[PDB]
């Protein structure tokens, strides 16, 4: 996980690459939810 | 050094280059080590920001 390499993704010639937007714990925040409120309430939610 | 031209960073390293050996490669096929030829001691190459 890129916690303390110091940005490196970049390559020795004009090629970078760019980290998403969202991060995995928001995406596993969203299924989650997603999962508890389906089990919860059924499709009213 | 050596004839080859560059530009970047220089580091000190610990790599284990074999007696024979100048210099290192890399999966990129670019230079990733050198050997300077006065001390022989093994040296890493960092690009520019
Ligand atoms: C930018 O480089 C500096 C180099 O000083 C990094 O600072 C490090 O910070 C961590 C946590 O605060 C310390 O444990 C290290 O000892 C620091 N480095 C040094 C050489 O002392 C900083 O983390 C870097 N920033 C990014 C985003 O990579
Ligand atoms: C090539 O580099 C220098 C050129 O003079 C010499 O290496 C050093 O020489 C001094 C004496 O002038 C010594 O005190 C150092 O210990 C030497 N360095 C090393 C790494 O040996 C020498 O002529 C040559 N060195 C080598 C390693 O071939």
């Amino acid at each position: 996980i890129a916690a303390r390499d110091l940005i490196c993704a970049q390559k020795f010639n004009g090629l970078t690459v760019l980290p998403p937007l969202l991060t995995d714990e928001m995406i596993a925040q969203y299924t989650s939810a997603l999962l508890a409120g389906t089990i919860t309430s059924g499709w009213t939610f | 050094f050596n004839g080859l031209t560059g530009t970047g960073v220089l580091t000190e390293s610990n790599k284990k280059f074999l007696p024979f050996q100048q210099f290192g490669r890399d999966i990129d096929d670019t230079t990733d080590a050198v050997r300077d030829p006065q001390t022989l001691e093994i040296l890493d190459i960092t690009p520019c920001s």
